């Protein structure tokens, strides 16, 4: 047809002739420096060895917020920054098994522990990592990065090609969109888009998170406003080909504009806004090199994106098309913005148009240690709390990614050796220098500790600084010369000599005067900067002045109001034998209406202690299996961190049951034992106390199961107040890790759940066998017991229900129930003809 | 033999025609079918066809249950596409892809319309199993690895845990059950053959209908995944594909209602006469 | 339980302290020598040495041979070193190594003379298995990938499939016959015991030469390897290590010449009275 | 002792920190042009 390249993946594989794997989703992290863990492998440097992260961000990173830049950098670059960052690296996604790197509030904080108690924990996850990595020594572990490493649009698109189908509308080579044509559709709502609750208000729904490209995409209107531009200049180029090739296709037509809009988000976020953040051109292409390694790696996580924060402001003006600012004061507050649903300021085209323009013209924060209120006290919070510090949460990330320290970082990249705390920064030493001392102190004055993110910190005083401008200047040239698909590499047959120019001299202005039509005399040449001629002016330098203050604290409980219900339902289990002993109560009504004798004991009953001893070991040896399996070898699936006894008293029993109520039909096989009656077998196993023994063994396992139920009923309370996060290791499958953290209820897994609702009928069936069959109401009436005694086809039926749908284990019941119900089904058939 | 050359059996190696799993079942049957014709010419005159009809439908559901159970054609689409064939390469083949969902499992094939297209052999027959014993996430990742034609990949993360569109727990549930209950459909099968051997003409008749219904229970438990495949797209190029109700899926239920109404004829015939 | 913290069980997950396929068997046999010991009071006054005697010898023979057999001190050697520890770390540890041949593979123990000396836990206890059902290639490059130890590395090439050193084939090759020369005396011994259940004395005192031979058969199976390894060398830096013959070997001997000294006994015994 | 430094493998293991197999004995030849087989494979 017309498609006369090789077009791009999705996820990135393929990119490279040789090794396949690069640049590919789920693929590791290859960092710079070895990693520097506690024991080596996979454990985090912690509070004894390293400072506190929440008494660290509140000794450096704490100030006021009317800071201008140095450089007048403008809002919308630090919010092109973090969409071209998402379309690079995410690591954000918590792993599996649960583990948790804590933060410990100290005592008195006025934010976190206003009302002064000991024991404030701030929940930290871990977060995912590759699993041929953390066991050994000279391998240590490895995270995993979550999208492809190329900058291939990958924030637009997807990172593959099941999630890019979910975002066209396959219909003019077009984008899904909504009733308005300006928007995206927030139909698909259950395995697309993080669902965080909003801060401020608790909703939760999926109604209002349109669908991107990038899971994590609607985390804040400026950063939706970066999608909304690229979903409408998509849905503007694939419309523009349609009014010159009018018989193209549909995949043509995406195909076609897909590579326009790659090669000019390229073009852009490589030779406009690197130049701007690093104040450093990058050198000149040279050519495609099949043989670098473009890899991200750790630090870059920290050099690019944990260091955007201190350029963020408090709040984002809004600006018509010409010089007019109060809301096309009329300024939005960063931190009740976080995961806001439907914004009313932001509900039509016109009003993103004029987000657009007013972070254009707005002046960022200051670079430097400094960060705003809106992100180290009122981040949204992942666990428990709805707001966290995002600074001791970067701190607890470089340690759980075994980041190195600042002075070997500083090393192993050639940099100049660092000897006292007046070093890191000479002009911050001479103008301040009370936060290096403070610093100091926190550390004991050990400059060869002092990490990654607060060194980075204190050395940039209007640009990344020297450490964090070498990191970011090699990753971006290394994924530009390494990457096959990049729009200058002439010999991939995407664009002819002429289109590569004309892409070369686009930029951001040409985007926002395509997608917003407005006059390109309303904005500024480079957007990335605002000069002393540009356009529209700044009101004022916007500080925490006059903004709306942020919505407070409140911590989420999940077994809120689950208090009754759950001991109503466990009374009630527990009534089922006293209903059950009033229905037998109200038939049979109206059915009516010295040692020497020791031994020689012993020498009596020698064969009925050898059987009963036999059978309990067989018993006792299946328990202490299941037992020691989830006691010494199951680590690996974090299971005995939420429930330790309880798993263990209820997969012990289990396995004891499914024994006992198999072999239970071996003293009912009449025929067989009556032909067995008259054999050498008679001098080893007594044969007259048959039904005897079908009373012990019947007695002996309702006293397991009574256990197990009460063992399970233990763990249904712990999984109803565990995170999700936590349940979706647990049992994958059936739950699924989205932004909400919230568990299913309790009657949910009691009444909505196969074992839950199998294991009730079960007590029921139970309850009502074992009172009839008593000698108390056996002896009273025989019809009753005889009814009632022909429970155990449903038991059966049912058993073999419950351990079906494998939650914790595959099923093992029908293992133990062949041979003695083929025995048993036998002997009855031979006792039909007779 | 002869060895003057290098190697000695200088000749291509063949492939089976078919499926192994259900030759086996085809040539089990035709040797039992084969064995009671030789006794046949021993047994009385009149009773020839009483016994020749209920031997030959007794061994037809027999293995009918048995091979609808590792069958793959219980919901097939098919279409005639346009696709990209490999990495580093701009080329377009003409083939026609197919899918073929099963209980356990998914078959995809890639066929050439001319099978020689760029001077290979375009005739591919993958499957990708979601059974309790397998996981379809690292035979996804090593038929990535080893590096089949794009739009097998495509239509193999489809079916993929934690996809956006929802297919895997629906079907590896459905699977799941419906297998559970053709097992439990043979196991009747088997002792209605027994109780009818010895002269039980009730329970016979009572067991041929459960040989019926747990049939249909499986149709019932399969049938709640169409509702889920249709609104998700499978477009390759300018082709859609749509999935129906395949062979096993009619087989199933004609082979169930000849069981039920085998079970009513037995019961009535045994209460008047 | 109480659920305020994240986790909510905080503490350190446990290990089992010694080898599971003999603590399996100890308590086994531990077992029904409580269970017989409970039985005992229910027996006449003189034949109780006797039948406590003939249980206990019993039972132990029954349980060495179980236990030789999946042990792994055939061949053991051990030596204190200085030795390099992992990948980019110019550092080097004081360990005590050590090797542990059975008839299946190998263990490998690297321990430090302190447990904690580059802020890690030297502790290891590898295994190699070249059973016929494994393969020791696969198991190397494993734990190749994944990074150990370097001694722990080079003592596992050492066995290693095509190596400068063959003890791959002829380890394997002597381990295996020798383990079936233990099955069969193992199964000797079950005939023994139920043989001389009911009275057949002559059979039973036949038995237990077999039970004996065998034994001592699968002794002069792994005694043709001692005259392999003694070449080849086995340098960690400062130290050599040699190996020699560990305590499965001498049990063997022991219990193989008991139970031939038990069947002469049991056959002189039934000759002359 | 003496060796202050880390002595060198011989079979090539662990010489890059992150891909530890690249220069290794057995390892993959990697082509500089796609195979040009008869059939492709
Ligand atoms: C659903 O589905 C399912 C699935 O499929 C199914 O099942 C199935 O079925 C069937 C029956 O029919 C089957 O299958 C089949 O088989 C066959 C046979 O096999 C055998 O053989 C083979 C071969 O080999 C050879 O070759 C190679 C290469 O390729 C090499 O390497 C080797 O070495 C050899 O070579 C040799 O020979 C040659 C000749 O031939 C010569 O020349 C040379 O020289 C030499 O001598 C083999 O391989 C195999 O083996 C394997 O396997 C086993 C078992 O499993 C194992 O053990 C081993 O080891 C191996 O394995 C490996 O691999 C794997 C993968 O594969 C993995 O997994 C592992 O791990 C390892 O690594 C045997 O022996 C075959 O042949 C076939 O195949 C085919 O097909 C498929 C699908 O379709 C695919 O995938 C493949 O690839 C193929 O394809 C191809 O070819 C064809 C022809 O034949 C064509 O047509 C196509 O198209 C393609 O082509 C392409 O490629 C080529 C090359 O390759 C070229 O040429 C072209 O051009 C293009 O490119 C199959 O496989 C069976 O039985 C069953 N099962 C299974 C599992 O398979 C079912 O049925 C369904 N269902 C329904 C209902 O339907
Ligand atoms: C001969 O030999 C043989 C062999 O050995 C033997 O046998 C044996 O024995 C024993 C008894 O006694 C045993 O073994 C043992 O076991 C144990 C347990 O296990 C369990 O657990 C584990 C753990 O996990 C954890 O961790 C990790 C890391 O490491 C991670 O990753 C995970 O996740 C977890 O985590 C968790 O937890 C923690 C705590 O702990 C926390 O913290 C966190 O957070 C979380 O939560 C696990 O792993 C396991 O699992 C596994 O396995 C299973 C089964 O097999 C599977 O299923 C799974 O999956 C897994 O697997 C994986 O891996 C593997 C390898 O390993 C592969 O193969 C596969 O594929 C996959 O991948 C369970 O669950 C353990 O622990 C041990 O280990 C140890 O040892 C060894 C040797 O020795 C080695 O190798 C290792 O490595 C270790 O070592 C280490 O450690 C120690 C302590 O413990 C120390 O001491 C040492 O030294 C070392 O250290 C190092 O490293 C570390 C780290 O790692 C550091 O820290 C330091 O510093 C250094 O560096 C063992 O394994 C058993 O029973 C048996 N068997 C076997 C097979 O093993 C015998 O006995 C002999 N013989 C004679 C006669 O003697
Ligand atoms: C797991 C199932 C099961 C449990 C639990 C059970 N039984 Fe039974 N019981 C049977 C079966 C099966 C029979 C055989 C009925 C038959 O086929 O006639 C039976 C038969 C009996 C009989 C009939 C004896 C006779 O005269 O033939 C008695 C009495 C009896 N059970 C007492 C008890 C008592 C007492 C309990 C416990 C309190 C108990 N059973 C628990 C399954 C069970
Ligand atoms: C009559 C015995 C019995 C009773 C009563 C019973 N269970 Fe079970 N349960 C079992 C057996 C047996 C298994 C294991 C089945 C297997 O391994 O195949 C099991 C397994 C389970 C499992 C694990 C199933 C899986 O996917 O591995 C859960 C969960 C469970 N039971 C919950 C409950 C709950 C909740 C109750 C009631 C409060 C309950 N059970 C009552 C016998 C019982
Ligand atoms: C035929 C006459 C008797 C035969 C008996 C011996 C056969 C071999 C035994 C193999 C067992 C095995 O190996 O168990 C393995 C499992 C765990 O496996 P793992 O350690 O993860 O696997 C690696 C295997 N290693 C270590 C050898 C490499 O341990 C267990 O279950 C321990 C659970 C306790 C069982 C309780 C029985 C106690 C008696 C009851 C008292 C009331
Ligand atoms: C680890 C635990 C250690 C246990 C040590 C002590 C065990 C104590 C056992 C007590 C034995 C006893 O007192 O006998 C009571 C009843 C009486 O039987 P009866 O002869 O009075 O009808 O006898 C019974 O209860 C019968 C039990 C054995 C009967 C075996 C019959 C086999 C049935 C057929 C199987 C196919
Ligand atoms: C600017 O805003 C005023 C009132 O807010 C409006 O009348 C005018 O049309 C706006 N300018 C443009 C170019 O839309
Ligand atoms: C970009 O193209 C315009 C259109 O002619 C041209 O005037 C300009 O010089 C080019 N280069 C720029 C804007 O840097
Ligand atoms: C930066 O902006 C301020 C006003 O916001 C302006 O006065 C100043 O001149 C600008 N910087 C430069 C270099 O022009
Ligand atoms: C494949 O290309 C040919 C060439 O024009 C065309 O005739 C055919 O319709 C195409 N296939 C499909 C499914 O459109
Ligand atoms: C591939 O096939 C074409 C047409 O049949 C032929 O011209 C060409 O030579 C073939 N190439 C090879 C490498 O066999
Ligand atoms: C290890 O080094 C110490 C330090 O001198 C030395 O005393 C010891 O002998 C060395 N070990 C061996 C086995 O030589
Ligand atoms: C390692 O141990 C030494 C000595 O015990 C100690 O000085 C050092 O601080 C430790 N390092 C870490 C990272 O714990």
């Amino acid at each position: 047809n017309s498609i006369s390249w090789e077009v791009q993946r999705f996820d990135g594989w393929y990119n490279n002739l040789m090794e396949h794997r690069w640049g590919s989703k789920g693929s590791r992290l290859q960092r710079l420096v070895p990693a520097s863990y506690a024991d080596g492998v996979y454990q985090p440097l912690k509070e004894p060895y390293l400072p506190n992260p929440r008494h660290l961000s509140n000794r450096v990173m704490r100030g006021s917020a009317g800071q201008p830049s140095l450089r007048n950098r403008t809002v919308l670059g630090v919010f092109f920054g973090y969409h071209v960052l998402s379309d690079l690296v995410s690591v954000e996604t918590p792993g599996c098994p649960a583990e948790f790197l804590n933060i410990y509030i100290p005592h008195g904080d006025p934010v976190f522990d206003p009302d002064k108690r000991g024991n404030v924990v701030l929940p930290f996850q871990r977060s995912r990592w590759d699993r041929n990595t953390g066991q050994s020594p000279s391998n240590p572990r490895d995270q995993s990065n979550q999208v492809t490493g190329w900058l291939d649009g990958s924030a637009i698109y997807g990172s593959s090609h099941s999630w890019s189908d979910t975002l066209r509308s396959f219909s003019g080579g077009q984008l899904a969109s909504g009733p308005d044509p300006a928007f995206p559709s927030d139909s698909q709502s259950s395995l697309l888009m993080w669902m965080a609750p909003d801060p401020s208000t608790g909703q939760g729904g999926p109604r209002g998170v349109y669908a991107f490209g990038a899971q994590r995409g609607n985390r804040e209107p400026f950063l939706q406003a970066l999608g909304l531009l690229w979903f409408r200049y998509h849905n503007l180029c694939a419309r523009k080909l349609a009014q010159e090739h009018p018989h193209w296709g549909d995949e043509e037509l995406f195909q076609h504009a897909r590579k326009r809009v790659i090669a000019t988000y390229q073009n852009i976020a490589m030779y406009e806004w690197l130049p701007s953040f690093l104040k450093q051109t990058p050198p000149e292409y040279p050519g495609y090199r099949p043989f670098l390694d473009p890899s991200i790696s750790p630090e870059f996580v920290v050099a690019s994106e944990q260091f955007l924060s201190t350029m963020v402001p408090s709040g984002v003006y809004m600006r018509n098309a010409s010089c007019h600012f109060q809301g096309i004061s009329g300024a939005l507050r960063v931190c009740n913005s976080y995961w806001s649903r439907e914004h009313p300021k932001l509900q039509r085209a016109e009003d993103v148009d004029a987000l657009l323009l007013g972070m254009a013209s707005q002046i960022a924060e200051r670079e430097d240690h400094v960060v705003v209120e809106d992100m180290q006290d009122f981040w949204p919070g992942p666990l428990k709390f709805s707001r966290t510090d995002y600074l001791a949460s970067c701190l607890q990330r470089g340690r759980d990614l075994g980041l190195p320290s600042y002075t070997k970082a500083r090393e192993a990249l050639g940099l100049s050796p660092i000897s006292h705390w007046q070093d890191i920064n000479p002009a911050l030493s001479r103008s301040n220098g009370t936060v290096l001392e403070a610093t100091a102190a926190l550390y004991n004055q050990d400059l060869s500790r002092l990490e990654l993110l607060p060194g980075g910190l204190l050395e940039s005083h209007g640009d990344p600084g020297p450490l964090f401008s070498t990191i970011v200047l090699d990753q971006f040239v290394r994924l530009r010369d390494g990457d096959r698909y990049w729009f200058e590499n002439t010999r991939n047959g995407l664009f002819s000599k002429e289109e590569i120019a004309e892409i070369r001299n686009t930029s951001l202005r040409d985007i926002l005067v395509a997608v917003t039509n407005v006059d390109p005399s309303a904005l500024q040449p480079n957007v990335f900067f605002w000069l002393a001629g540009d356009p529209c002016p700044q009101p004022s330098q916007l500080s925490a002045k006059g903004l709306p203050a942020c919505a407070p604290l409140f911590i989420r409980d999940y077994f809120e109001g689950s208090g009754f219900g759950f001991g109503l339902t466990i009374g009630t289990l527990c009534c089922f034998p006293l209903v059950s002993l009033l229905s037998a109560w109200i038939v049979a009504r109206l059915r009516k209406r010295t040692v020497q004798q020791f031994k020689r004991f012993i020498e009596n009953y020698r064969r009925h202690i050898g059987c009963v001893a036999v059978f309990y070991t067989i018993t006792g040896a299946l328990f202490l299996e299941r037992a020691y399996y989830y006691a010494f070898a199951a680590h690996h699936s974090g299971i005995t961190d939420t429930t330790r006894v309880g798993i263990i008293l209820s997969r012990g029993t289990a396995a004891s049951i499914s024994f006992m109520f198999s072999y239970i039909l071996l003293t009912m096989c009449r025929n067989l034992i009556t032909f067995l009656r008259e054999t050498f077998l008679n001098r080893y196993i007594p044969f007259d106390a048959a039904v005897d023994f079908h009373r012990l063994i019947a007695s002996t396992a309702i006293i397991l199961t009574v256990l197990h139920s009460a063992g399970h009923v233990v763990n249904v309370y712990l999984f109803s107040i565990s995170p999700l996060s936590v349940l979706s290791c647990l049992f994958p499958g059936l739950f699924h890790d989205d932004g909400s953290e919230f568990p299913q209820k309790y009657y949910w897994w009691f009444f909505q759940t196969v074992p839950g609702l199998t294991g009730v009928l079960l007590l029921l069936a139970l309850a009502i066998m074992y009172v009839f069959a008593s000698h108390h109401f056996r002896r009273r009436s025989f019809r009753g017991f005889w009814l009632t005694h022909h429970l155990y086809i449903f038991l059966y039926i049912l058993l073999i229900i419950h351990g079906s749908f494998a939650l914790i284990q595959m099923p093992r019941f029908h293992i133990f129930f062949l041979v003695p119900a083929i025995i048993y089904v036998g002997d009855k058939l031979v006792s039909l003809s007779r | 033999a002869l060895g003057h050359t290098l190697p000695f059996y200088t000749g291509t190696k063949p492939t089976f025609p078919m499926d192994t799993t259900l030759a086996v079942i085809i040539t089990i049957f035709l040797t039992a079918l084969v064995t009671f014709i030789i006794i046949l010419p021993g047994i009385r005159g009149k009773t020839r066809l009483f016994w020749l009809l209920r031997v030959v439908t007794s061994l037809f559901i027999g293995a009918v249950i048995l091979a609808v159970n590792f069958s793959s054609e219980w919901s097939v689409g098919h279409v005639n596409a346009n696709t990209t064939y490999k990495a580093f390469s701009p080329k377009w083949v003409s083939v026609d892809v197919g899918l073929q969902i099963g209980l356990g499992g998914v078959n995809i094939t890639l066929t050439g319309t001319p099978v020689q297209q760029l001077n290979e052999t375009i005739n591919y027959n993958e499957a990708f199993a979601w059974r309790l014993g397998r996981s379809y996430a690292e035979e996804y990742a090593k038929a990535l690895e080893k590096g089949l034609p794009d739009p097998v990949l495509y239509l193999a993360e489809k079916f993929t845990p934690r996809s956006p569109c929802g297919l895997y727990n629906q079907y590896r549930l459905a699977g799941h059950y419906a297998s559970a209950m053709l097992w439990v459909a043979f196991l009747c099968w088997l002792l209605a053959n027994v109780m009818l051997s010895m002269p039980v003409l009730v329970y016979g008749g009572h067991m041929l209908l459960a040989t019926g219904l747990f049939q249909l229970l499986a149709l019932f438990f399969f049938s709640m995944t169409t509702s889920l495949i249709s609104p998700c797209p499978l477009r390759l190029g300018t082709a859609v594909l749509h999935t129906h109700h395949g062979p096993a899926f009619w087989i199933t239920l004609a082979t169930g209602l000849l069981c039920i109404l085998l079970g009513l004829v037995m019961a009535v015939a045994h209460r008047m006469q």
